[PDB]
């Protein structure tokens, strides 16, 4: 969490956090309930956010699923869709936790040599992102968007 | 010449590790222990055996473990192999 | 390290599941308290050269370990013993910030026994000088964070046991 | 480095004396235009990528001697895929600290981390001075585009950028 | 200042500054405002909070001001409340930095140094930024109060 | 490391002795095999990646282990052991040309079991990606130079058991 | 141990100890009878020494005697004298030894950090040290004397 | 470095010779003035902060280079300068023992007089603070100790201007 | 390390007792025989090479260990054992020395009946060897140097046995 | 020197001289006056030392000057009668310095890679030097022989 | 300055000595080559402007550093920079005749970096500049003269980089 980068930075250093880092502290934890209620929001809507991000995603390259593709075929689509949800439970971390860390740790950090192992396109990867973001703005309140964007660009920038 | 000079919280000297070891103290630790890289897969280098046994002075040796506890690793086995116990005179 | 928020997430995380009402729950209780537990670290910050001062006088000041022949007798071992405390002091602040003592885990308590065996330091003395400064850090800081910074102190002295 | 707030503190440091109504109106002055400067690196985080990639191509549309061969002069352009991928990795550097500079409501960290040095590399790598500033200011008018009517804003962008160009240059006149 | 560690950590890690970093950016600068009512208030009332700390460290340390202690005479007590006066602008320095970074390169590192190369007990001037910070602390409110002794602990614990 | 070159030439020299009829026999059979195996350590550089993307495909790929839960689920953990079997097939590659398992001990299986042990990574799963592994490389290098680089996977994935 | 450092020093360089190192070492066990001598007086005297060195240790510096200070009463007053013997002692190790590594290795690696921790002025130890300097010294002859002073300003210079 | 013997063995080994006449000059010279350096070197090393605190005390302690704007206005700085300070007179101690300033070319003055200007640190106090250092010391020491350490102290002046 | 004089004084404080009349006559006894130990330590540095030479010609050099399929057949290994009693030499050198064999316990004999396990090396030709360097060591310095330098000899025997 | 060495030492530390290293200092410049006579009677009386060498080396090594040795001819002869004279004038050096600093700083380091390079057996070279030091120690006393062929060793020592 | 007769009558004259027949083979050697070299010096004076002209136009005419923001943009800057080569060709001349190349350090090598690195001048473009002027000097000057004046080129590209 952001306590856990504080308490990091500071033990690095061999000292007790300053007063600004215990303010960070501070008005984190002050934040709880909204990202709380929020990630209820969002797991609430899942399975719609998924639903639609995948069309989308299908026709901005409709030749990633044509015969040749790496999604042709019923198992792979599945799988797609699968990592559909598991990128939308980690940006629920991510939100819950207020900064990047669990989307670094899972996710970002070795990703391209994964999807170069397995034959799926970074820029597949990178708009299917862009597609997901695209799905659940579309899905929740203004206020709400503005709290979450910033979760996807960071995904859009780490693949890229 | 030794770590506990006086230096502290506000010195002009940055805070950092203090070693007890008397000046040219000559007791030495034998430890075992593991510290993968947790930096290897953006830096892109070959890898290293993260498995080490040695032998280290006593000189070094909390500021080693501490070093060994921020990077992840585990210490397996510690070993005093040289040098006395309660010696009062006698570690240089 | 994990914090309370970093554990419910990788709990949460590591079954594929999303945060539901349980992880809510928890997150709610590390919420509430973190204010409290603000406070407390800021007051421990603010007085640990004389908890550490106050622990060793009523702990093992006047004691014969500190006589000729005793663990800490001489200058050297004087001060490597207060920097000893004071590193117990600072980490369980640390672990009181973050509700979680997974960073005694891993950097202090992760070969300590071993160090002490080797080096001939009492354990029995380091414990009751830990738990000496658990009364003085409790009585600074009040009851609730007192108990707070308790749970990790005991936590320190069970993992040295 | 140092923020606008920093500086201001150390001006009032250097002479000994509080904080007056002076430097205080400096600083509200930073204070009320912070939340648009957050607005702006949150729109040049989303739009990184797309930027570069406009600020390449409209580059090299109006230089296309950047993509030929050197000429003998072993000059350090665009030519092949190696080079191509460092001057795209530059264009990215500028971004990312402009986007800092911007936030910081000052031009320090630009001539402590990017200046600094830079003609010296560049002269021994044989680097094009001229389509290195005129990329940035490129770059400069397509984050322009987004925000056009709302003054303000539209400074705040020009500070970095026209910095970096003022402080590449070489002065002719 | 907050943006400027923000900057520097984000920079050492060469990234952008993450959703986090930025949102607590907005934070500060959106609580700038009462950051400088409150310099107001403790920059403007300066001779009475060095009068009365004066007093209180007098009172509580007698012997710097008994025959022969360092502060003893009209010149050595004169310095001594200029020295108070030094600590309590680089306190007003860092409440509208937001962050004890002016008060620690200005005036913390090397404090013990210099007050053992002038002969000063550094207690005593402990003391005296204690007293300080209960004279300051009393005219603030509740919540001001509590945000302004942040602070001064943070001095009191360097200069232990 | 000692190559077999090596390894009759050291035979030899540790009893006093000059290279006799045996030792010629060996080293003719080296020098015989030599240009097979230049061919087959050429065909494998070729094809490195796709060797370890379709073993890792016919063996753990869609597995439980690459679940949440298991040993490579994040992606640090994915890359970090494409990057082992990397290591594998290139050491495999190096103990082929040079016809002698010793940089496999000196450079590979020397503390390896107990890395592994130490950071949880299930060693059954290794020993089935190596043999699927085996199985592509013998596959694209043909039967001989297959039966070569199989003796060395087996030597790796005995050393591991 | 001028034997023990003679023979540390030789050992990093790989070598024998030189003709000089051997030289020196002769000297020493030469000297040893009047080192033996000259310890033996400063030992039997520690009663006469311990107390005219705390009187003008008091008489110099009264406030840590004064109401409250840290030598203040019966038994911190004790306390004192028992640390003033506690350097007495390691004077006379010093002594016979030949060298300082006694005195350094007990009693001056870490003293300000245990003063520190104490609450005790280093200044007033150093202040004691200095007078039971010259009290032991009134008792010797012109060279010995010299020789005996020898330590007490090494530790002293340790103890600034 | 290189102290008074030290330069008359090279002095004669330079040319092929063997130590004559003007050699054993020297050299008894030296040695009949080492007594007194060892006990100036003991006397000074017994003193070095009251000397420092007494000559910044006396030279520049409340002067405006003190006050803001002033070259050691902050903490940083006013410790940084005694540091210095601490050095020249260790640097002096070494020279007055070897009879011989090519340490002090070696360790202090090489680059000196271009850092100082870099960081803008001003030459003319810090002469006068080593110049006040000079009486104290010999103040201590006696007047032929004094003049030998003022020897130099005035070397490190000259190098500094 | 310490020698006869630290251990004397760390007798005698480990119990916050003065030197008394035992001390007295332990550094009187000691003091007695430098003179004499320095005697023996410059005549065994003045004939280390001829010591060993001689010591390995009449132990061990036209015997099996030599020959093909011995320890030290090949050249870096005859180089290597040299190098060894070189340094048992040296290390009894300075046990003699400080009138205390704890130098040896420390920088030697800790861990080297594990290394020379590790390698092979006889144990036994090697106690053989130091025992041959004793007869020569004694036979060049004399009866009551030989005396002192054979208990350091007898003391790294039984450690490496 | 020995002066020389000590500040060395203590300099590495970043510390004074110890009581131990003055006493040693003091002890040297002490016996500089014997160390300054015996250099005298080394010094000239060099070329008996020189001659007398010579012959128990051409005695105990015919090899060098029989017919194509390294020393074969009058002029192979006197170039190494020359390095004899070399190394007996470095010996004085070494003997009123106190220390083996001069003889190892000229004439040791790097003297196998000369001699090789020359085509010197290294051998004959320590040959000369034992005969040379026989000789020259038949012209001292017990002590100063002693004292004087403490060099010599160290020489052949290096000279392996 | 000194010329290859001034330079064999130093090299004779610091040692006292009368030119022997090396002296005598290095002043044949330079009397052999100087109407060679006098050949070459007219020619190079005959079309120095032609030569300059040339090397600029194959070197740096058409590139990006004579466009705004190049080094040479500015009519001020080209006509300095075609100054500067004119200033090399005459030295590399004056050395050529001289068959010494002394006087390029003392007049022309000695701080040339340090003023271009102050300028901001591009040192590799310069030596390119300078070695397309070798081109075609040596063109025009034939093979041997070509070979003589390069020597010069290259020394000052040497002393430039
Ligand atoms: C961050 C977690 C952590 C800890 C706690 C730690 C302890 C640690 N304690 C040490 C020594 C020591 N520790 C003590 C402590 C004590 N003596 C007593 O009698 C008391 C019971 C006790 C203090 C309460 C003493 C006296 C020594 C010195 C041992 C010696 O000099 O021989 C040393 C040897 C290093 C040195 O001083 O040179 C280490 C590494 N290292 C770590 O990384
Ligand atoms: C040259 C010989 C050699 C090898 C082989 C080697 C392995 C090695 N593998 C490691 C980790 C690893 N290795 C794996 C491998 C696997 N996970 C699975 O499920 C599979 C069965 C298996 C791949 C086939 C994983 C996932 C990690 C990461 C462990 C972690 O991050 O906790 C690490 C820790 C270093 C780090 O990544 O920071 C080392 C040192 N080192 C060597 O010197
Ligand atoms: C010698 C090794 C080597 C190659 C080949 C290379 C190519 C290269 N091709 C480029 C662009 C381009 N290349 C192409 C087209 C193509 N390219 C092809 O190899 C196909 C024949 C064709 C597609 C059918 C196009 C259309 C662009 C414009 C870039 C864009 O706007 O996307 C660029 C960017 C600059 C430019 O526009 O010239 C480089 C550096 N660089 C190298 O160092
Ligand atoms: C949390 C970080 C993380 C990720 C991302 C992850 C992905 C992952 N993707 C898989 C498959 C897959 N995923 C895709 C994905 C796609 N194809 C497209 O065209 C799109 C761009 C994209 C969907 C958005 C495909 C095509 C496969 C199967 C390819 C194959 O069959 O080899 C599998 C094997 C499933 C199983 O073993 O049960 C895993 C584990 N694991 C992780 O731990
Ligand atoms: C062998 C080296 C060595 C030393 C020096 C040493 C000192 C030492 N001094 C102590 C206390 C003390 N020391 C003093 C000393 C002083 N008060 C003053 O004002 C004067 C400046 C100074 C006397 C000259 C006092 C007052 C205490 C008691 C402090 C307290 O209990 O509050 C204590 C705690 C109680 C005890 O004596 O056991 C130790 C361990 N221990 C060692 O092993
Ligand atoms: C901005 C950070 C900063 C500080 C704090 C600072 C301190 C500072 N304190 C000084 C003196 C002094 N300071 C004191 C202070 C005290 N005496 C006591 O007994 C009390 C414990 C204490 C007052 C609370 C005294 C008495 C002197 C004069 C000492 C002397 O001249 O002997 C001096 C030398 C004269 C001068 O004021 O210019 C400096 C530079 N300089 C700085 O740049
Ligand atoms: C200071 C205390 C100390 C000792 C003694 C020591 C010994 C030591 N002896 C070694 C080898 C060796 N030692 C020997 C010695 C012998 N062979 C025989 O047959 C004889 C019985 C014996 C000599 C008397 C040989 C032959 C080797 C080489 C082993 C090999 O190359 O495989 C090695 C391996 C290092 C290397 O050479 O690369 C060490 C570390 N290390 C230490 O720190």
């Amino acid at each position: 969490s952001l306590v856990t980068q504080v308490i990091l930075s500071a033990d690095d250093e061999l000292r007790y956090p300053t007063a600004g880092e215990l303010e960070t502290i501070s008005s984190y934890l002050k934040t709880g309930e909204y990202r709380i209620r929020l990630i209820s929001i969002l797991q609430g809507k899942e399975q719609e956010i998924i639903r639609l991000a995948s069309k989308k995603i299908f026709q901005l390259h409709p030749e990633y699923i044509a015969p040749g593709g790496n999604a042709s075929g019923a198992r792979q689509r599945a799988l797609c869709l699968r990592d559909y949800g598991w990128y939308l439970r980690l940006i629920t971390y991510a939100i819950l936790a207020g900064d990047k860390e669990p989307l670094e740790k899972i996710g970002i950090i070795g990703v391209r040599e994964m999807y170069n192992s397995l034959g799926v396109p970074i820029i597949g990867m990178i708009d299917a992102i862009k597609c997901l973001k695209e799905a659940t703005v579309e899905v929740i309140s203004q206020e709400e968007e503005d709290f979450v964007a910033p979760y996807y660009d960071y995904i859009i920038q780490g693949m890229s | 010449a030794y770590d506990m000079d006086g230096t502290g919280a506000g010195s002009l000297e940055p805070r950092g590790i203090k070693s007890s070891a008397v000046e040219k103290d000559s007791r030495c630790f034998k430890v075992t222990f593991v510290l993968p890289s947790q930096s290897r897969l953006y830096t892109f280098r070959e890898l290293q055996n993260v498995y080490t046994t040695k032998m280290v002075p006593f000189s070094s040796w909390y500021a080693e473990q501490q070093r060994i506890q921020k990077m992840g690793g585990k210490i397996l086995k510690v070993e005093l192999v040289a040098g006395g116990q309660m010696r009062s005179v006698g570690n240089q | 390290m994990q914090d309370a928020i970093t554990s419910v997430i990788n709990a949460a995380d590591v079954q594929g599941k999303y945060l539901d009402a349980n992880s809510v729950e928890k997150l709610r209780g590390y919420f509430q308290t973190g204010e409290l537990r603000v406070r407390a670290a800021a007051t421990i910050a603010a007085n640990a050269a004389t908890i550490i001062k106050e622990a060793v006088a009523k702990s093992l000041l006047y004691s014969d370990i500190t006589r000729p022949g005793g663990n800490m007798y001489t200058t050297r071992r004087y001060a490597a013993c207060i920097r000893d405390l004071d590193y117990y002091l600072r980490y369980a602040t640390y672990g009181m910030l973050a509700g979680d003592p997974s960073i005694l885990d891993e950097r202090v308590l992760n070969g300590l026994k071993e160090t002490y065996n080797s080096l001939g330091v009492p354990i029995g003395a380091t414990i009751q000088a830990i738990q000496a400064m658990k009364e003085v850090t409790g009585s600074l800081v009040g009851s609730d964070a007192g108990k707070e910074m308790g749970l990790y102190f005991d936590y320190i002295c069970s993992g040295l046991s | 480095m140092q923020d606008i707030i920093t500086s201001v503190i150390n001006q009032y440091d250097l002479s000994g004396r509080y904080l007056d109504i002076k430097g205080i109106n400096q600083i509200n002055n930073y204070f009320d235009t912070g939340l648009k400067r957050l607005m702006i690196a949150k729109l040049i985080n989303k739009e990184a990528t797309n930027l570069i990639k406009e600020a390449s191509e409209l580059l090299f549309i109006e230089q296309p001697e950047l993509l030929r061969p050197c000429g003998n002069a072993f000059i350090g352009n665009a030519y092949t895929t190696r080079r191509y991928a460092a001057c795209i990795r530059d264009i990215e550097y500028y971004l990312r600290y402009s986007a800092y500079s911007i936030i910081a409501g000052n031009n320090s960290i630009l001539d402590e981390r990017v200046l600094d040095g830079l003609k010296e590399t560049y002269n021994s790598l044989l680097v094009p001075i001229g389509p290195t500033i005129r990329v940035i200011q490129l770059l400069k008018e397509i984050i322009q585009k987004k925000f056009s009517t709302e003054n303000i804003e539209n400074a705040i962008i020009a500070e970095p950028f026209d910095y970096l160009a003022i402080n590449l240059s070489d002065k002719n006149l | 200042s907050i943006v400027t560690k923000s900057i520097v950590n984000a920079d050492a890690e060469a990234r952008y500054l993450s959703p986090g970093e930025l949102d607590r950016i907005k934070s500060f600068v959106l609580s700038g405002q009462r950051r400088l009512r409150i310099a107001q208030t403790l920059t403007e009332n300066r001779e009475r909070i060095v009068k009365q700390g004066g007093q209180q460290l007098f009172q509580r340390r007698p012997d710097v001001v008994s025959p022969g202690g360092n502060a003893y005479g009209e010149e050595m007590t004169a310095t001594c409340l200029r020295d108070l006066d030094y600590y309590l602008r680089l306190v007003t320095y860092g409440i509208i930095a937001g962050d004890v970074t002016p008060i620690e390169e200005i005036g913390l590192v090397g404090v013990k140094e210099m007050y053992s190369a002038l002969g000063t007990p550094i207690s005593g001037v402990a003391e005296g930024i204690r007293c300080m910070k209960d004279v300051a602390c009393s005219l603030l409110s509740g919540e001001d109060a509590a945000e302004v002794g942040f602070y001064f602990d943070y001095t009191l614990a360097a200069m232990q």
